[PDB]
């Protein structure tokens, strides 16, 4: 191919000649050692790049080659359970092979493994018409996910050649006979990640995702193919809700994503999730999970690319007819990277300093999640869940990011610092923050449930708002100020922050709750509430309720803590509190 | 003779430089084949000499300069008309996103348009019943009149358009509104939303729609309102309908327009907006209005949110500045359960003067116009300083006031979201809206309709 | 050779094989010997700037050299005890270092999967920061200040408190001073002479007046040192550098010599690629005896927590020290508000088997009674400060003596963990035991 000859080293910057066949956005290796580069500009055949390395050593006359494609990503077997980083370099692969804990400049390996022997079996037949997105075999890459070949965008023609066996990513498996002649097929294929994978439909996102977080999914539920943002102050809990839903989210696979990231926080999702495991499979959270770890340290083109590598990774499987639940944290370093490109590229400044089109980069990412149709004949239906944290200046979320966020997602878990410094987590403001699924959701959820769920939780939203409003009055007048009904909605409001909403997520049990558990949980929560109204109108008084109903409610508190297979020792509570209550 | 150059000089960033090029005009339309296949569109924003400074609406992400061709239409930024536009969807710039069967236009036109004769022109005079008494008698609409919606994020403007698309007819005549609807950068479910009610309400058939997303190109969310106004001001003013122009969200269009700008490298005006940013509003508030000896008309509806709630902020300030009149929606009526949330305080009309008195309602109601305007002023100034503070200066000069307020936006302002009432019935509430305040109080002219009804 | 002589640059013909930030070496017409480095190179031409500066250099009978290879240090064992220059030079007349081999101060970049939890405890002998904010090996800690605020004199009480409890083994501590005066450079220098601290220490100043590429080559000088002794040499390193500001504003004036256009607030675009790249260089590793702990201080210009510089630092760091202006003017030595300052890492440096197992709770406790402390005075200012809760009244005085007792112990004061966490105890024992959050258990503390 073409080599390249620099002819100006200045800064991060390198100008090139004899670069005519290049393209821009190609991704580039300037100089001896071939650090990473970036064509941003071209005029005749010099070159303008921007190199994300340190470009100290390197001068004119050393060579530059192009890649002859852009940011891309390796997408085939041996890419689940991998830690990449922004630009999918193998993080695992460069400990194991040049045998150092750092990584050496302008070191080149291949995200995935070329050398490895998967067993190929395929299941389409001979003279059969194949279109993008067709499968045409499988392979079991782990004991549960499969992962399925698909025929890569823009083939289309005949099926010629075509059986099973035990083959390399490399290795020809499958020849279409196309309009241009003979076509040969990998396990692999390439995909740039700044371009959206194509789709046969885009469909609404109506099926709840269980997160085990009470708060979450009972008050501000999201959806699969939904987005959601959790903006905060530092120390608010943003990582931890983060890790919670990679780890119990009922999702086909997780696509955790470093921005990133801060050197000695990154290092627990890369230890802690080979460490978890799943009762019913005894396989590692890491086996169902692609991460991309970055620190701060990395190349800002990998730190602006992070989630975009993700979410091509994550339509990836979408495409194949897997739920994906995406992770990013946090998307104000994603921005924050984009905003020093934007500085570098000298361009125009927008609001803040961050660039004029971030809004839409924004918009571009979040609108490539979603429940789809892929593509194919089977028509199957696949699912980006993108959950992203959000870190803006203290608090504050009239920031750029967080609005440009708010503006395209419908789920918003807005937390709050009084919160989190009364150890209440998550730190999720109940009265600020929304999900714009829960009349659909609640309605799925009445089907399956048959319960009236939906009208529990409009209960459950009503009192919490009633102690909002009461608060306000025993901070003007006294606390005796209030009559006997409206110290029961403090108390019951009580009960619904501490014994529901408060969820610790170290604790072994309280870690995760299910569907049902949530449900028999805020039963027995409002339960206590009705009868103890209905006792007031019997001539009852509120002192005399409270000193006789201190072991019930005890017994109510720590129905957090009551284990899964246990599920009776939480509905059996509805009648202690009734005979208890019947007895006052 | 089809005109191609396969030479391209210079890209920086999203701008593009095509030299020993001969008959290029400015704003002219171009294409880019990429060696993949794909086709980007493209725009001439100067030309010196033998030179094209163009740019790509896709950007210019993975282009060859040697193995890449760029195709010179030598015409501008075209709509595909044709008598088959209703009960279809279109893209941002035009093309079919419905699948159902493409149409053969009979012809294109410039998205710009032309600029009406303002001696050509016909000042709209004819009423519109839109059903909401906030708008029928306070801030009047009229056929071929610009009158915007002020609102924010979070509040009901999508429901109280679909509304107003619902309801909005003119009196004492068989003419039924052809409603074209225009989606401006809005997301999937966003969009979703209008075409789930559109099909069944059945609206659907009766419209034609632009929809815009919200991760599609910048340059095309800017041609969206004028591919949409292209296809009003041609069914209005060549097959003589009454189009209804509705677009959403105007905010996403100014946003649009300020990237643009930036990635041109002009320098920002006021609060980093553009210096033509009034001018470029205008270039598409002005295409409504009427024409002499013609029949048809174009109405429009634009709905932008509100930064910050903020009013001065350019966006909504500039848009005043234009159209004739606004809607403002707040959310303290919103928290209220007011559904419509319409502060008639903020609220204007421009053209409400030979709207009323003529459609209705001979000074039946025209008259109080101007005092429910005046007396909920000082209502409102009562109801802040009696609620915060002891007795109010007055029970039948001052809080009398307060009475005249509460229910008449719990009711006389209330309404609803799929609800629709006629004018009589809104001047027939109106004058029980007036609950309760006696004959002292209204302050009026006449003594005449004080009588014939409460 | 030389082309052009503009200002502090020099343009240089006749360049073949001259690499990025390549040093050169200046003969003038009268026999001085100048060195500089290549900020921007061509085919044609080349970029430098002078150390010593151009004044005084004839451009017609002057010639220059280059030498082949950019900044390098002379690493030894024998650089404990030893003070530097900015450049590496020795500083303090001594003997000239025998090196054990050159490297280049731009190092490598860690593997992110390479890094170990967060696992020890360091003393700072400071109770504002060993309690509330824990410092622990490999973390970086960073410190907020401000024009006119006592940064200097945190900065030696930590650099000479700290001491790694019990396990002492090749402990070490590398202070690195940029762009600062001569006043404050002779004031570390003097501190770790007279207290004995220089034993153990390795120093490398840099002065204000000292050239910005100079200055941008301090913290890359130190950080190399510190990764050597810790990564070679086995051991526990802990980096002080101040004042980061100062670094970044020499990179404004590099920028512009490279004609480079300014980004937010003035700064360089790549200005988050740089600090990451210093800072990041810490934390334990996989494999690998020694770390790199890092506290680096910089002054927020106008006290802005928005500015770039110490915003960006916060998506870096893990957690801060924030010194303010109010607790300066009260007298509290030193002026850390313990509510805006944070340490993400704290729980791996405490509990038991390291400092005590009450550390936690009494932490939870003297947060929660100090900001409700706090609040009750605010009450009593606009309220009659008679009436208040007779608990309330407590809790203003608390908070009183949990500032000008606790916060306030000394620029000269050493704490042992043990005495920081019983007088925390000894405040706690104003209130009744119904208002505390730690556990029944925690009765054997009192
Ligand atoms: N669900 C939870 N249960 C228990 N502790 C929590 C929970 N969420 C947050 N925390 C505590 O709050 C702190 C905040 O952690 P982190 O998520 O890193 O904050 P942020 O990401 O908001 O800066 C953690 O150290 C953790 O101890
Ligand atoms: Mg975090």
């Amino acid at each position: 191919m073409q080599i390249g000859k620099i002819i100006k080293v200045s800064g991060p910057l390198v100008m090139a000649e004899n670069m005519s066949e290049a393209c821009i956005q190609d991704m580039c290796l300037v100089g001896d050692l071939g650090v990473i580069g970036e064509i941003i500009e071209m005029r005749q055949d010099v070159a303008s790049i921007q190199v994300y390395e340190e470009t100290s050593g390197i001068g004119p006359g050393e060579p530059v080659r192009s890649t002859g494609e852009a940011l891309s990503v390796e997408l085939g077997p041996g890419i689940i359970s991998q830690m990449f980083d922004g630009i999918q370099r193998p993080l695992d692969t460069f400990m194991e092979v040049t045998q150092s804990n750092f990584l050496g400049r302008g070191v080149q390996l291949p995200a995935l493994d070329h050398e490895k022997q998967w067993w190929f079996e395929a299941t389409i037949e001979e003279g059969t018409e194949v279109s993008a997105g067709d499968i045409i075999g499988y392979v079991d890459e782990t004991k549960i996910i499969q992962h399925k070949i698909m025929v890569p965008n823009g083939i289309k023609g005949t099926v010629q050649k075509i059986e099973s066996g035990s083959f390399t990513i490399d290795d020809p498996i499958c020849v279409i006979e196309t309009e241009q002649g003979l076509k040969e097929l990998t396990m692999m294929q390439k995909w740039p990640v700044r371009r959206g994978r194509p789709i046969k439909q885009k469909l609404n996102p109506d099926v709840p995702m269980i997160t085990g977080q009470r708060v979450i999914d009972t008050f501000f539920p999201v959806t699969k193919g939904g987005a959601a943002a959790v903006p905060g102050p530092f120390g608010a809990g943003k990582t931890v809700v983060q890790h919670q839903i990679a780890k119990w989210s009922d999702v086909d696979l997780v696509v955790y994503v470093g921005c990133g990231e801060r050197g000695n926080e990154m290092t627990d999702v890369v230890n802690e999730f080979p460490e978890l495991i799943d009762p019913n499979t005894g396989e590692s959270l890491m086996e169902r999970t692609v991460l991309i770890a970055n620190t701060s340290n990395m190349p800002v083109a990998a730190r602006e690319a992070s989630i975009y590598t993700g979410i091509t990774i994550a339509e990836y499987f979408r495409d194949m007819g897997y739920d994906v639940a995406i992770m990013a944290d946090s998307t104000s370093r994603w921005a924050e990277a984009l905003r020093e490109m934007s500085g570098r590229l000298e361009e125009m400044p927008g609001d803040e300093g961050y660039p004029a089109y971030l809004g839409s980069r924004l918009a571009e990412y979040y609108e490539r999640s979603g429940r789809v149709i892929a593509l194919g004949s089977d028509q199957r239906e696949g699912s980006i869940t993108a959950i992203s944290a959000v870190s803006p200046s203290g608090g504050d979320i009239s920031e750029p990011v967080t609005q440009n966020t708010l503006r395209v997602v419908k789920v918003f878990w807005g937390l709050d610092s009084s919160l989190a410094q009364k150890r209440h987590f998550p730190s999720i403001n109940w009265i600020q923050s929304y999900s714009l699924y829960s009349t659909e959701v609640g309605r799925y959820m009445d089907q399956i449930l048959q319960q009236d769920w939906s009208d529990m939780v409009t209960e459950g939203m009503r009192i919490l708002q009633e102690e909002e409003q009461l608060n306000e009055i025993v901070r003007l007048v006294g606390i005796d100020s209030l009559s006997d009904n409206d110290r029961l909605t403090l108390e019951v409001a009580k009960s619904i922050r501490e014994d529901y909403l408060q969820q610790n997520a170290f604790d072994d049990v309280d870690t995760f709750t299910s569907r049902e558990k949530q449900f028999n949980m805020l039963k027995v929560i409002l339960t206590f509430g009705k009868e103890a109204r209905k006792a007031l109108s019997l001539g009852a008084y509120f002192n005399e309720i409270m000193e006789g109903t201190v072991a019930v409610r005890e017994r109510i508190s720590r129905s957090k803590y009551i284990p899964e297979e246990e599920l009776a020792k939480i509905s059996s509570i509805n009648e202690e509190i009734k005979e208890t209550i019947q007895l006052i | 003779m089809i005109k191609e150059y396969r030479t391209i000089k210079e890209v920086v960033g999203p701008l593009m430089a095509v030299e020993k090029v001969s008959g290029v005009k400015y704003e002219e339309l171009i294409e880019v084949r990429m060696q993949n296949g794909e086709i980007r569109r493209g725009q001439v924003l100067e030309v010196q000499e033998d030179k094209a400074m163009v740019q790509i609406f896709e950007g210019t992400s993975g282009i060859c300069l040697k193995n890449s061709s760029v195709r010179f239409l030598g015409h501008p930024l075209q709509l595909g008309v044709s008598e088959d536009m209703i009960g279809r969807v279109f893209d941002g710039l035009g093309r079919p996103k419905d699948n159902g069967p493409e149409i053969l236009p009979e012809k294109y036109l410039d998205i710009n348009g032309e600029v009406i004769n303002p001696i050509a022109r016909d000042y709209p005079d004819e009423f519109i019943q839109t059903g909401i008494s906030a708008i029928d008698h306070l801030n009047t609409l009229v056929r071929g009149q610009k009158l915007p919606v002020f609102s924010g994020s979070g509040l009901p403007h999508k429901e109280l358009a679909a509304q107003i698309a619902r309801q909005a007819t003119v009196l004492d005549s068989s003419d039924d509104f052809a409603v074209v609807f225009a989606a401006i950068g809005i997301t999937f479910e966003e969009a979703e939303f209008f075409m789930e009610d559109f099909r069944q309400t059945g609206a659907i058939d009766r419209s034609v729609m632009f929809m815009n997303l919200a991760n599609d190109p910048a340059i095309e969310r800017i041609a969206t309102p004028r591919m949409a106004l292209t296809a009003a001001e041609y069914l209005a003013y060549e097959k003589g309908m009454h189009v209804l122009v509705i677009m959403t969200d105007m905010t996403n269009y100014a946003e649009a327009l300020r990237e643009i700008s930036a990635a041109r490298r002009e320098v920002p005006g006021r609060r980093g907006y553009p210096g033509y940013l009034y001018t470029n509003l205008a270039t598409l508030f002005e295409r409504a209005g009427r024409i002499r000896g013609l029949k048809g008309s174009v109405t429009q509806i634009p709905i932008l949110t509100m930064p910050e709630d903020d009013k001065t902020h350019p966006i909504p300030d500039l848009t005043g500045y234009i159209t004739e009149g606004q809607i403002i929606l707040t959310r303290e009526l919103y928290k209220s359960g007011i559904q419509p949330p319409i502060d008639v305080l903020p609220s204007l009309s421009r053209l409400k003067d030979k709207g009323t008195g003529a459609g209705k309602t001979r000074e039946d109601h025209a008259a109080t116009m101007n005092q429910l305007f005046a007396a909920y002023a000082q209502g409102k100034q009562a109801k802040e300083l009696a609620v915060v503070l002891g007795e109010s200066a007055l029970s039948d000069i001052d809080k009398i006031y307060a009475k005249f307020a509460e229910r008449f936006e719990n009711e006389y302002v209330n309404q609803g979201f799929y609800t629709n009432r006629t004018i009589t019935e809104t001047l027939d509430l109106g004058w029980e809206l007036l609950a309760m305040l006696p004959r002292t109080e209204l302050k009026r002219i006449k003594d005449d309709l004080l009588d014939k009804y409460l």
